[PDB]
C-alpha cells in the first residue's frame, strides 16, 4: 500500500478469504482508504476499489455477513468486467469440496442475490453460467431462477391484423370482403387500389358510403361532392375520412400518409380543394407537433409557425374555412409565447373578423405587460370588459341553459373550449386571475388580481352562474395540467372551504403545502400557508368538527390564534383524535389550556397526558429560541403529514 | 347452432357459406349509408350476449374465432352504445393467452379503423367491475396482468403497437389511482398484478399530484413491504420499480418514496425481516437488507460511461434526506440538533436520550447500515452528528461502567464503537490516521477505548461535522473534506492519545503501528 502495488494486495485479500487471517475491520479500513484515494485523483484506482470491495464482500458472505453499500453502488451500472471479477473472486475463495455446507449455502445464496440485483438479463445468465454458481446452489432451482426472471420481462406478441374469415365463391362475398379490407385499411395506397378495383367491378355505384363511421365536416361536403369523376371523389372522401379518424385515435403517421396522398392527388384538378387541404395539413401538423413533438417544452420547427402566420393572414373568401383551424392556430401562437406577433404584427382586419384572434391579441398584450404597473391595466381592462360581456345575458333566463343572448363576441362554450386548448402557464394563470376577479364582484386568492377593475357596468346582466361554472372548470383543468401546482391547489381549497366542502378544502390546502414544501418536509412558505389559508383550514377543521386540528392549525399562524384554538379544544364532538394530536401542539399555552380543560372535566387520563406533553425539556419556554423554533417547525411538518395521510 | 353446424358436409359447407355470407351482410348492414343508421335485431339481441360472444371467441376454435370475432367487431360498430370497449374489456379480463390477448388487439384494430377511445373505455369498464364485487379477483388479476401485457407490448413498440396505435401505456397512464388501491387489494394476485402494471405503466406526462404521488407511493411501499414479508427478496420488483419511478417523477416523489419506505421499515411492523428485536434466520435478514439497500441505492444514485469500473455517485440530497429521517426515527427530540459537537461534560446532562439511542441501535442492527449509506455521501453524515454523538456517549458511558479487564466480554459495545468509528471516518468526519483506530479496539481494555472515543469526540469538537467544510469537487462530482486545509485535520493533539495507547500496549499493538502513521 505504501509502494502502491495494489494488485498483489487484492491477491492477498483473495487468498486470505480462504484463511481469514486478515482482520475484517482491516479490510474495511483499506477499502475506505482506497476509495478516499480514488475520490481525490488517480482515476485508475476505481478498478482497484471495486476489486478490493468485491473481495471484501465475498469474504463477508463466506463469514456469513451482509453485502456492503459500495458493492451495490458498483453494480448500479453492471459490467462484464465487474461481474466477471466478482465471480472469479467468488470461485477462488469458496474452497469447494472442503468449505462445508455453511460456506457453500451462504456463498450460493450470495450468488442468487447478486443475480437478483442485475438490471441486464444477460448478466444474469453469465453469472448463472459461472461454474461456482452452477456448483453451489442445487440442480433444480437454477431453471426456477431463470424462468422466474424471464417472466420479469417476457416478450408479448399481439396480432394487430383483425381476423378475417375470407373463405370468393360469389360476387357478394367479394364485394363485402373488399369493403371489409378497405374499412380495416389504414394506408392510403391500399385504399386507392381497393377503390379502383371496386369501381372496375361495378358500373356506377359509389364507394364513399360503405361505412357510416367515416365522417367529413359539412362545410367541406359541398365542395367534396362536386367532383365530376366518381373514383376521384370516392378516393378523396375516403382519404379525408380515414385521416380524420386516425387523427382522433392519435394515429399520426397513418393520418399524415393519407393526407399527403390526397394532397398530391388534388393538385391537378382543383385549387379550392388544394387550399382546403393545405389548411387541413397545417391543422394536422399543429396537432401532431403539440402531441408528440411537444409534451416536454420544445420550440416549434419555425416552419409550422410560418404556415400558421400565413393562414392567419390568408384572407381568401372563396375557400371554405373551418373556425377550429383558426382557433387551433391562435392556441398554437399563445402556447409558444408568440406575443409579439399577436400584439403588433397581426393585421387589423383579422381582429374585427375573427374573435379568436382578437382574444389572443388581448391575452398576449395583458401577459407581455405584466411587469408594467400601469401599462398592464390598459389591456387588462379591455380584456375584462370583453370577458364580462361574453359571460353576460341581455334578456327566467340562464346563459348555460340558453347559450345565446350574450353580449360578448364569443359564446361561453366557445370561450371555454378556446381556453381548454392552452397549455402555456402564464396565459392560463392570467385567465384564472381574470375569471376569479369576475367571481367575487357580486373569497379565493389567485395571483395577479389587482390588474383588473373592481367596479363593473351592467352588473345585473352578468349571468354569474355561467361565470362560476367556468371558474370551477378552469381550476380543475389547471390542477389537471399541473397536479403539482401549489397556488392552484390553494385556489381549489379556498373554493371547497367556500362551498363548505371543508374536507376537500383541507385536502387541497394540504396538496398546496405538499407542493410548496416537499410533502411538508420543509416549512411551507408563509405566502401559501398564509394566515388566510391556515385560518381557512382551521375553519374547515372546525366545521368538520376537527377541533384539535384547529388548535394545531391555530398555532400555524404568525400569531397563535389562542381564541379559536381554545374554542375548538372546548368542543367534545370531535372527529380528529383529540389526545392523539396534542404532540403536534408546540405552544405551551394551548397545552396548558388543555390541561385545565381536562382537569375540570374529570378526565384524569387526558389531564396526565397533557401534563406530560408540557413536561418536556424541548418544549420549555426558557429554551434559547432555537430549540423552540425547531420543535415548532417539526411539529408543523409532522402534523401536516398526518393531515396528508388523513386527507390524501 | 349455425357456427357449430358449419364445422351432412353439404349442410356443413352450406353453413360455412351461410356464415361467410352472414358476416359480410352484417358488415353491410352495421355500417352503410354514411338518414338513420341501420337496425340489426340480430345484433340487438347480441348486445345482451356480447360478453358470451367474446367468451366463445376467446375459445379460439378453428374457424369460430374468425367468424365470431368478425361478428364482435360488427356488433361493436353496430351497437350505438359501442360494445367494442365492452368487448375489449371482457377480452382483457378473460383472455388467458397472448393469442387470446391477440384477439383484443385484432378487435381494436378492426375497431380503431371505425371507432375511437376503445381501450380507455375497456379499461374503465374492467376497473369499475374490479373495485366492485364484479370481475371476481381472478378476473381482476387477469385484467391487471393483461393490461400490463398491453402496456409493455406497446412499450416494446414495433409494427404491432405502431399500426395499432393503441397507446396502451399512455391509456393506462391515467388509471394509476385505481391500481394503487389494488396494491392494497387483499388478493395478492390483484395486488402484485397492479404492482407490475404501475411499475411499468408510465406516469402522467404533466406530473404526479401530491395526492396521486402520495397514494401511489403509499400503495407501492405497501406492496414492497407485504411482498418482502410474504415473498422475500425476489418478490418486491414491481413495487420497487413503481416506487423508484415515482421517485424519478420529482424530488418530492423521491423523498416521499424514501420516507414512506423508511417509516414502514422502521415501523414496529415489517421489522422482523431485518434483524429487529420483537428467532429468525440470519441469511434471510442479510438478503432482505441487501434488497432494500439495493432499492435505496437505485433511488439515491444520480441517474446517468465513466470508465468500466466506476460507480454512479449517490446524491448528497437523497442521503441527506435519509440522514434526517434516520434522526427523526431514532432521536426525535433533537434538543442538541446542532451539528458541531458540544463539550463532553454535556454527556451526563443527556444520559437518558443517549441511552435510548443506544438501546434503539442495539434492538435494530439496520440503523448502522443506514449510517453507512448516509456516510457514502460525504456531506450527509454531517447531519447524523446527533446520532453519532449519542452513540459515542453511550459507548463512553458503557466503557466507564465496564469492569472487565478486557473488551471481549462486551461484544455489542465493542462492535458498536468499531462501526461508529468506521462510519465517521467513511463520511470523512475523521482523518484516516484517527480513523484506523477502530481496528485496535478489540485488543484494548475498556479505558483505552474510552479515551480513544473521547479523542474522537474531541476531534469532532475541534472540527465539527459541518457541510460547509466539504468542498464540492466538480471534476468528479463528489464533495471532498480536505482535513489538510482545515488546519490540524490530521489529528495533531488527538493522535497523541492513540500513540500513547499504542506505546503502552506495544507488546500487542506493535504490528498495527502502520495504520496510525502521519501520512
Amino acid at each position: 500500500l505504501r509502494s502502491g502495488n495494489y494488485q498483489e494486495v487484492i491477491q492477498i485479500f483473495i487468498e486470505d478469504n480462504l484463511t481469514l487471517s486478515l482482520p475484517v475491520q482491516f479490510r474495511q479500513s483499506v477499502l475506505r482508504e482506497l476509495f478516499k484515494k480514488a475520490q481525490q485523483g488517480n482515476e485508475a484506482l476505481d478498478e482497484i476499489c471495486f476489486k478490493v470491495c468485491a473481495c471484501n464482500t465475498v469474504r463477508d458472505i463466506l463469514e456469513g455477513r451482509t453485502i456492503s453499500v459500495q458493492f451495490n453502488q458498483l453494480f448500479l451500472r453492471p459490467n462484464k468486467e465487474k461481474i466477471d471479477f466478482l465471480l472469479e473472486v467468488c470461485s477462488r475463495s469458496v474452497n469447494l469440496e472442503k468449505a462445508s455446507e455453511s460456506l457453500k449455502g451462504n456463498m450460493a445464496a450470495f450468488l442468487k442475490n447478486v443475480c437478483l440485483g442485475l438490471e441486464d438479463l444477460q448478466y444474469v445468465f453469465m453469472i448463472s453460467s459461472h461454474e461456482l454458481f452452477i456448483t453451489l446452489l442445487k440442480d433444480e432451482e437454477r431453471k426456477l431462477l431463470v424462468d422466474q426472471m424471464r417472466k420479469r420481462s417476457p416478450r408479448v406478441n399481439l396480432c394487430i391484423k383483425p381476423v378475417t374469415s375470407f373463405y370468393p365463391a360469389s360476387a357478394s362475398v367479394n364485394i363485402g370482403q373488399l369493403e371489409h379490407q378497405l374499412i380495416l385499411s389504414v394506408d392510403p395506397w391500399r385504399i386507392r387500389q381497393i377503390l379502383i378495383e371496386l369501381h372496375g367491378m361495378t358500373s356506377e355505384r359509389q364507394f364513399w358510403t360503405v361505412s357510416n363511421k367515416w365522417e367529413v365536416p359539412s362545410v367541406y361536403s359541398g365542395v367534396i361532392l362536386g367532383i365530376k369523376d366518381n373514383l376521384t371523389r370516392d378516393l378523396v372522401y375516403i382519404l379525408m375520412a380515414k385521416g380524420l379518424h386516425c387523427s382522433t385515435v392519435k394515429d399520426f403517421s397513418h393520418a399524415k400518409q393519407l393526407f399527403a396522398a390526397c394532397l398530391e392527388l388534388v393538385t391537378e384538378f382543383s385549387p379550392k380543394l388544394r387550399q382546403v387541404m393545405l389548411n387541413e395539413m397545417l391543422l394536422l401538423d399543429i396537432h401532431t407537433h403539440e402531441a408528440g413533438t411537444g409534451q416536454a417544452g420544445e420550440r416549434p420547427p419555425s416552419d409550422l409557425i410560418s404556415r400558421v402566420r400565413g393562414y392567419l393572414e390568408m384572407r381568401l373568401p372563396d375557400i371554405p374555412l373551418r373556425q377550429v383551424i383558426a382557433e387551433e392556430c391562435v392556441a398554437f401562437m399563445l402556447n409558444w409565447r408568440e406575443n409579439e406577433y399577436l400584439t403588433l404584427q397581426v393585421p387589423a382586419f383579422l381582429l374585427q373578423s375573427n374573435p379568436y384572434v382578437k382574444l389572443g391579441q388581448l391575452l398576449a398584450a395583458t401577459c407581455k405587460e405584466l411587469p408594467g404597473p400601469k401599462e398592464s391595466r390598459r389591456t387588462a381592462k379591455d380584456l375584462w370588459e370583453v370577458v364580462v360581456q361574453i359571460c353576460s345575458v341581455s334578456s327566467r333566463v340562464s346563459l348555460i341553459k340558453q347559450r345565446e343572448s350574450t353580449l360578448g363576441i364569443m359564446y361561453r362554450s366557445e370561450l371555454l373550449s378556446f381556453i381548454k386548448k392552452l397549455r402555456e402557464p402564464l396565459v392560463l394563470t392570467i385567465i384564472l386571475s381574470l375569471f376569479v376577479k369576475l367571481h367575487n364582484v357580486r373569497d379565493i386568492t389567485a395571483e395577479h388580481i389587482s390588474i383588473w377593475p373592481s367596479s363593473i357596468p351592467n352588473l345585473q346582466s352578468v349571468d354569474f352562474e355561467a361565470v362560476a361554472i367556468t371558474v370551477k372548470e378552469l381550476v380543475r383543468y389547471t390542477l389537471s395540467i399541473n397536479p403539482n401546482n401549489h397556488s392552484w391547489l390553494i385556489i381549489q381549497a379556498d373554493i371547497y372551504f367556500a362551498t363548505n366542502q371543508y374536507s376537500a378544502a383541507l385536502h387541497y390546502y394540504l396538496q398546496a403545502g405538499a407542493v410548496c414544501s416537499d410533502f411538508f418536509n420543509k416549512a411551507v412558505p408563509p405566502d401559501v400557508y398564509t394566515d388566510q389559508v391556515i385560518k381557512r383550514m382551521i375553519k374547515c377543521c372546525s366545521l368538520l368538527n376537527c377541533h384539535t386540528q384547529v388548535a394545531i392549525l391555530c398555532q400555524f399562524l404568525r400569531e397563535i390564534d389562542y381564541k379559536t384554538a381554545f374554542k375548538s379544544l372546548q368542543e367534545q364532538n370531535s372527529h380528529d383524535a383529540m389526545d392523539s394530536y396534542y404532540d403536534y401542539i408546540w405552544d405551551v399555552t394551548i397545552l396548558e389550556y388543555l390541561t385545565y380543560l381536562h382537569h375540570k372535566r374529570g378526565e384524569t387520563d387526558k389531564r396526565q397526558i397533557a401534563i406530560k406533553a408540557i413536561g418536556q425539556t424541548e418544549l420549555n419556554a426558557s429554551n434559547p429560541e432555537e430549540v423552540l423554533q425547531l420543535a415548532a417547525q417539526r411539529r408543523k411538518k409532522k402534523f401536516l403529514q398526518a393531515m396528508a395521510k388523513l386527507y390524501f | 347452432f349455425l357456427v357449430d353446424t358449419a364445422m351432412p358436409d353439404t349442410v356443413r359447407e352450406a353453413c360455412d357459406r351461410l356464415i361467410q355470407l352472414l358476416l359480410l351482410h352484417l358488415q353491410k348492414l352495421v355500417h352503410h349509408r354514411g338518414p338513420p343508421p341501420r337496425l340489426v335485431p340480430f345484433l340487438d339481441a347480441l348486445k345482451n350476449h356480447v360478453g358470451e360472444l367474446c367468451g366463445e371467441t376467446l375459445r379460439l376454435e378453428r374457424k369460430r374465432f374468425l367468424w365470431q370475432h368478425q361478428l364482435l367487431g360488427l356488433l361493436s360498430v353496430y351497437t350505438r352504445p359501442s360494445c367494442g370497449p365492452e368487448a375489449l374489456g371482457h377480452l382483457l379480463s378473460r383472455a388467458r393467452s397472448p393469442e387470446e390477448l391477440s384477439l383484443a388487439t385484432q378487435l381494436y384494430a378492426g375497431l380503431v379503423v371505425s371507432l375511437s377511445g376503445l381501450l380507455p373505455l375497456a379499461f374503465r369498464s374492467c376497473l369499475a367491475r374490479v373495485h366492485a364485487g364484479t370481475l371476481q379477483p381472478p378476473f381482476t388479476a387477469r385484467f391487471l396482468r393483461n393490461l400490463a401485457l398491453l402496456v409493455g407490448w406497446e412499450q416494446q413498440g414495433g409494427e404491432g403497437p405502431a399500426a395499432l396505435g393503441a397507446h396502451f401505456g399512455e391509456s393506462a397512464s391515467a388509471h394509476l389511482s385505481d391500481l394503487a388501491p389494488l396494491l392494497l387489494h387483499p388478493e395478492e394476485e390483484v395486488a402484485e398484478a397492479a404492482a407490475s402494471l404501475l411499475a411499468i405503466c408510465p406516469f402522467p406526462s404533466e406530473a404526479l399530484s401530491p395526492s396521486q404521488l402520495l397514494g401511489l407511493v403509499r400503495a407501492g411501499v405497501h406492496r414492497f413491504f407485504a411482498s418482502l414479508r410474504l415473498h422475500g427478496p425476489p418478490g418486491v420488483a414491481s413495487a420497487c420499480q413503481l416506487l423508484t419511478r415515482l421517485s424519478q417523477t420529482s424530488p418530492a416523489g423521491l423523498k416521499a418514496v424514501l420516507q414512506l419506505l423508511v417509516e414502514g421499515a422502521l415501523h414496529r411492523g415489517n421489522t422482523e425481516l431485518f434483524g429487529g428485536q420483537v428467532s429468525r434466520n440470519q441469511q434471510e435478514v442479510i438478503y432482505n437488507t441487501q434488497s432494500l439497500l439495493s432499492l435505496l441505492v437505485h433511488c439515491c444514485s444520480a441517474p446517468g460511461c465513466g470508465e468500466c469500473w466506476g460507480a454512479p455517485i449517490l446524491s448528497p440530497e437523497a442521503a441527506k434526506a435519509v440522514a434526517v429521517t434516520l434522526v427523526e426515527s431514532v432521536c426525535p427530540d433533537a434538543a442538541g440538533a446542532e451539528l458541531a459537537w458540544p463539550p463532553e461534560e454535556h454527556a451526563r446532562a443527556t444520559v437518558e436520550r443517549d441511552l435510548r439511542i443506544g438501546r434503539r441501535f442495539r434492538e435494530q442492527p439496520l440503523l448502522f447500515e443506514l449510517l453507512k449509506l448516509v456516510a457514502a455521501a460525504p456531506p450527509a453524515l454531517c447531519y447524523c452528528s446527533v446520532l453519532l454523538r449519542g452513540l459515542l456517549a453511550a459507548l463512553l458511558g458503557h466503557w466507564e461502567a465496564s469492569r472487565h479487564p478486557d473488551t471481549t466480554h462486551s461484544p455489542w459495545h465493542l462492535e458498536a464503537s468499531c462501526t461508529l468509528v468506521a462510519v465517521m471516518a467513511e463520511g470523512s468526519l475523521l482523518p484516516p490516521a484517527l480513523g484506523n483506530m477502530h481496528e485496535v479496539f478489540s485488543q484494548l481494555a475498556p479505558f483505552e477505548v474510552r479515551l480513544l472515543l473521547l479523542s474522537v469526540w474531541g476531534f469532532l469538537r475541534e472540527h465539527g461535522p459541518l457541510p460547509q467544510k466539504f468542498i464540492f469537487q466538480s471534476e468528479r462530482g463528489r464533495f471532498i473534506r480536505d482535513f489538510s486545509r482545515e488546519g490540524g485535520g490530521e489529528g495533531g493533539p488527538h493522535l497523541a492519545v492513540l500513540h500513547s495507547v499504542l506505546h503502552r500496549n506495544i507488546d500487542r499493538l506493535g504490528l498495527f503501528s502502520g495504520r496510525f502513521q502521519a501520512p
